[PDB]
């Protein structure tokens, strides 16, 4: 509480830690049946990659401002984009958007790309590239 | 001081008392075969750094620790498992033997005694928990199930909790108690230690001790509950266990509890209207046993015709006899009084 | 959403936002008043741009967020030719102090009553003044008022360890000290800061003080060892003390001083007197600073911040101290413990004359609020399998225990009094526990029926520390001992001494005397008195008890007396007790 | 490890009389000086009374150097 860091740190002085986030765990989730996994009578919790994953699956599946628990910042606004609302090109750059600015808001989750976007029928396809600290 | 030396310093004085005329620099003849041992005298400060620290019994981490101690001849206390009773419904005549293991979630637990369902002497049998530990103290209404399956048995409950299951001592606990016992000095001469060993046991509050009661080399102890009460048995049998623990070579030691003195109160009274005999009877019952709660040593009559007066509804009083006659009733050590039988005559 | 009304001197008054150029607000620690300046569009060529005057005197009024920050006096106005535009100067009402000009013989008076007494002299109105409790004796000869009461809060100052300021708010004059507000926004490199400056200073360090008696010959010198270790010189300070005054060195030294001078993105809040935190960029430490100087502009749509700022110390990591709060373990009945855990069949029990039973063991009309039930009573029903084995396992209860039940019911559930007495109440031969529930009429019995839960019998401790029965043990060895004032030993005891032994035997440290006592620990009340309490009686703690419960304590009453135990209602005098186990 | 512990010394304990004012009462824990020593009074003490103006009083802190003359 005596130093003044702001110029130049004491050389016999020690930074105290390096600030970095813990190990990022989550409760198991399955998809095909959209429920938690029971392991031995008891909630199977996993670690880093799978459990971004399952994150990342109950981000996009949520919308935007329609629950009142959630903050202004959760969900996704994909769902204005159904019944071909805007032209098609204006929807692909409204996805990517939304995809974007939706999944940013993680401290693990570094940098998103949507690369590839095809029309077909009445199905919009496309490609995400997630990039993490792990 | 260890920490500043390292590899580039103990190098770099290595090279300076070399006096040699070449070279001395990186990527130099001299320079690489005087470094390789440097680095290695480097790695060999760190482990005299810990030496000192894993030396001491402060911080000894386990093994050591455990050396430590069994040279103080301290032993680290395992845990017992814990003791429990189930029973056994279902078909009469199935037979259920000694060994047979029983479970509840992944716990394991062995039946004692052979016990056979539907016989005279109950379904009922111990049950013994397979490992020590806290976690095993299973609460009541749980269902147990067989790992071999037993034809004839439906399902297994408990009807109480299990206690008795009993963790490791950790190295804290072990360190605590090495310095509490080697800071404690235990002599044998004043009479202090025994009422000091006495009150170490809990759901104690008042101790005396009467030296050579039974003869030569014998003790009493006198141990006392909350407002001097009689305490429990399990209380005296802790009490007991701790001081003779505690006790050095040449006494015994008995603990005993207080008991109840025989006490008949007999008058001649005039009630007041409406009021019967029962009702002053039950008032002056609990007057009397609140004035037993706070009175010490002898019994004063002048109190008891005093609160035998002051009862609501009676009017006059006569003739109060306590336990036959109007002295006063002393009252030894360990003894208090209790109503015994009433003898009211309108 | 700022707003500027002025009020003329006839009755007029004029909301003038749509026409102000600018606007500067600003302060500063060493004035007393704060100032305010504006711009307003005006020109003489052009007749459509002429506006209302607003004479010398007018009072000005500021508002951002519908909240009033700021109400003076207009002192200066300007015009140019060249330009269209006028300006003005304002002050805050802060400089009438330093108008005043009183000679006042001041003699072991509290601070906060020489405050008060200079600001109604000439006539103020006065919001809140520190409190200090602090006394100062001083003669003042044509002073202000300002310069007297900063003097005797910088005297105040030298013992309390503090920074006082005085602040003129609206219509009212305080005196508050420095630091105690800290605001919620937080200067940060990446979010909100435009421009930084940091300084380290050694010109104005002192290590070194020589006090001088009236008559200029020197009595005492002193060294700070920790300044000088910093600054291998030695600057030296020269004091003089008077007759009626002691002087202390170590409010004398002065150490290095670093600064900030920072310019970002807040809000109104910022300003002088209260305490900010900026966090820095390459350690990501928190520092806390002082505000000394401030000002705030809008002008083209935009607001910005100047400060200076006076570093104070680094905020600790999480927390220093780790105040945690003191909390009981158990809120309501507390070291509940050996409650052996029964299964227990529930029975409705309803009052019914013809039936009945309605006495209880003492013959009482049974009350549907005391929650009151039936089971086994020793003696009272007995069957043959209720062996002596069976017994020590399933233990019968007694009059008047109180047992926990469980029903599985909202409202069903708790602390049970066995006093009800009902026939057949017994346990089978598995354990099962036979408890009759009372119920207050037919339909609540009828719609419980017969359900089936678990009781908790025989769980109770009832302490309060191990420390306690330690305490206790010792305080009773000592009784009898002849009393002695000021002794402190095994021999004879003073009335705070023996407690000063007995919590020392458990670690506790107390003050000797039992006054200062009355000053550690938690405050206690006579309703909630334990075992090893603390008790005082007279304004004079003469003889303090230790509270052994029961309405007894022990304690030395006095010369002439020895150690015994007494009855606390014999003491009329309570008032108060502390609890230090 | 063998439980021997050090000692910190005991406190200087004395006492003082106080002369003044009849009726003046010195408060129990009423600190005092001597040069850079410093002591508190031990008990309630009023000037001219029957009890006298001595009042016990003991050192703030532990060393040789409480051990006040006359």
């Amino acid at each position: 509480s005596t130093i003044f860091p702001f110029i130049g740190v004491p050389e016999d002085y020690i930074l105290p830690k390096t600030e970095e986030l813990p190990i990022f765990r989550e409760v198991a989730w399955d998809f095909e049946k959209d429920e938690p996994i029971l392991e031995k009578g008891d909630f199977k919790i996993i670690e880093k990659k799978e459990a971004l994953k399952v994150w990342i699956y109950k981000c996009i599946k949520t919308n935007r401002y329609e629950h009142e628990i959630y903050s202004l910042e959760y969900g996704t606004e994909l769902s204005e984009l159904i019944g071909q609302k805007y032209t098609k090109g204006l929807t692909e750059s409204e996805a990517s958007r939304f995809i974007k600015e939706a999944l940013l808001i993680n401290p693990y989750i570094l940098e998103v790309n949507v690369k590839s976007a095809n029309f077909n029928r009445d199905i919009l396809s496309a490609n995400v590239k997630v990039s993490t600290i792990y | 001081m260890y920490s500043d030396q390292t590899y580039e310093v103990i190098k770099n004085r290595t090279l300076e008392n070399i006096n040699l005329d070449i070279y001395k620099g990186e990527g130099s003849f001299l320079n690489n075969m005087v470094s390789g041992n440097n680095l290695e005298l480097s790695k060999i400060y760190l482990e005299l750094s810990k030496m000192h620290k894993m030396a001491f019994i402060q911080d000894t981490y386990n093994q050591f620790l455990d050396k430590r101690v069994n040279e103080f001849g301290v032993y680290r206390k395992l845990g017992t498992e814990s003791n429990g009773e189930v029973e056994f419904i279902g078909e009469k005549g199935t037979v259920i033997n000694n060994g047979t293991i029983i479970s509840y979630r992944d716990l394991l637990f062995v039946v004692i005694k052979d016990v056979t369902i539907g016989s005279e002497e109950g379904d009922n049998s111990p049950v013994q928990a397979l490992e020590v530990g806290k976690k095993y103290n299973l609460p009541t209404n749980c269902e147990f199930k067989l790992v071999d399956n037993i034809s004839g048995v439906t399902k297994i409950t408990n009807t109480r909790s299990f206690e008795g299951g009993t963790d490791i001592e950790t190295d804290e606990e072990l360190k605590e108690r090495f310095y509490k016992i080697q800071r404690n000095q235990a002599t044998s001469g004043n009479k202090a230690h025994y009422e000091e060993w006495a009150l170490e046991v809990d759901g104690v509050y008042n101790v005396k001790v009467y030296p050579r009661w039974d003869g030569p080399g014998t003790v009493k102890v006198l141990i006392f509950g909350k407002n001097n009460q009689a305490v429990d048995t399990e209380t005296i049998e802790r009490c007991q266990q701790h001081i003779d623990e505690e006790k050095p070579i040449g006494p015994t030691i008995t603990v005993v509890t207080p008991l109840p003195i025989e006490i008949s109160i007999s008058a001649v009274m005039k009630l007041e209207d409406g009021y019967t005999l029962d009702n002053v009877k039950e008032s002056f019952l609990e007057s009397i046993n609140t004035y037993f709660r706070d009175i010490r040593g002898e019994i004063i009559y002048t109190k008891v015709m005093g609160i035998l007066i002051n009862t609501t509804g009676v009017h006059d009083l006569s003739n109060l006899l306590i336990n036959g006659s109007t002295d006063n009733i002393t009252i030894n050590e360990d003894k208090i009084p209790s109503v015994t039988t009433v003898n009211f005559s309108e | 959403m700022i707003k500027i009304w002025v009020h003329i001197k006839n009755g007029s008054i004029y909301d003038i936002t749509d026409i102000v150029d600018k606007v500067s607000w600003s302060g500063d620690y060493k004035s007393p008043s704060r100032t305010l300046e504006f711009s307003i569009i005006q020109s003489s060529f052009d007749n459509v741009f002429q506006q209302i005057d607003i004479p010398i005197a007018s009072t000005v009024c500021f508002y951002v967020d519908e909240k009033e920050l700021f109400r003076g006096m207009i002192i200066n106005r300007s015009k140019d030719s060249s330009s269209n535009e006028i300006s003005f100067v304002s002050k805050d009402m802060g400089f009438l102090l330093t108008q005043s000009e009183v000679s006042y013989n001041f003699k072991d008076k509290l601070v906060e009553d020489i405050a008060k007494q200079v600001f109604a002299e000439n006539r103020l109105s006065v919001g809140i003044i520190a409190k200090t409790n602090v006394k100062y004796t001083k003669m003042f000869i044509g002073v202000n008022g300002y310069d007297t009461i900063m003097s005797a809060y910088t005297e105040a100052s030298k013992k309390t360890k503090k920074k006082y300021m005085i602040e003129a708010n609206l219509d009212k004059f305080n005196v508050i000290e420095k630091g105690t507000v800290t605001l919620s926004v937080m200067f940060e490199e990446g979010f909100n800061i435009i421009n930084t400056t940091f300084s380290e200073s050694m010109e104005n360090v002192k290590n070194k003080v020589i006090v001088v008696d009236q008559y200029g010959s020197k009595i005492s010198e002193k060294i700070d060892n920790e300044i000088f270790k910093e600054v291998n010189v030695i600057m030296q300070k020269v004091i003089q003390q008077q007759e009626n005054q002691d002087v202390d060195i170590d409010s004398e030294f002065n150490g290095i001083e670093k600064s900030c001078s920072l310019k970002g993105y807040g809000d109104v809040s910022c300003i002088t007197g209260r305490g900010v935190k900026v966090k820095d960029s390459y350690t990501k430490l928190v520092g806390l600073f002082y505000i000394d100087t401030d000002k705030h502009t809008w002008q083209n749509g935009e607001y910005q911040i100047e400060l200076e700022l006076n570093f104070q110390n680094l905020m600790d990591e999480k927390s220093a101290g780790q105040d945690e709060p003191k909390e009981e373990s158990n809120l309501g009945g507390e070291d509940y413990a050996g409650g052996k855990e029964f299964t227990a069949e529930f029975t409705a029990y309803c009052p019914r004359k013809e039936e009945g039973g309605d006495t209880d063991c003492r013959k009482k009309k049974l009350d549907p609020s005391k929650k009151t039930c039936a089971a086994p009573m020793v003696g009272k029903y007995e069957q043959t399998y209720y062996t002596k084995e069976f017994l020590n396992k399933h233990p019968l209860l007694n009059y008047g225990d109180e047992i926990q039940v469980i029903t599985g019911v909202s409202g069903r559930d708790g602390v049970y009094k066995v006093n009800d007495v009902g026939p057949a109440i017994t346990i089978e031969k598995n354990g099962t526990y036979h408890i009759d529930i009372l119920f207050g009429n037919v339909e609540e019995a009828s719609k419980f029926g017969r359900r089936k839960g678990k009781i908790i019998i025989g769980g109770y401790s009832g302490n309060v520390s191990d420390k306690a029965k330690i305490v206790i043990s010792e305080a009773k060895k000592h009784l009898g001992k002849p009393y002695k004032w000021g002794g402190n030993g095994p021999s004879s005891f003073d009335c705070s001494g023996l407690m000063v032994y007995c919590f020392k035997k458990v670690n506790v440290s107390l003050p000797r005397t039992s006054n200062q006592q009355s000053k550690k620990g938690k405050k206690v009340e006579q309703k909630n008195l334990q075992a090893g309490d603390l008790v005082f009686f007279h304004n004079p703690v003469s003889h303090v008890g230790l509270y052994i419960g029961n309405g007894e304590f022990l304690h030395a009453p006095q010369k002439g007396d020895v150690v015994k135990i007494s009855k606390l209602s014999s003491r009329r005098d309570f008032n108060t007790a502390r609890r230090v186990l």
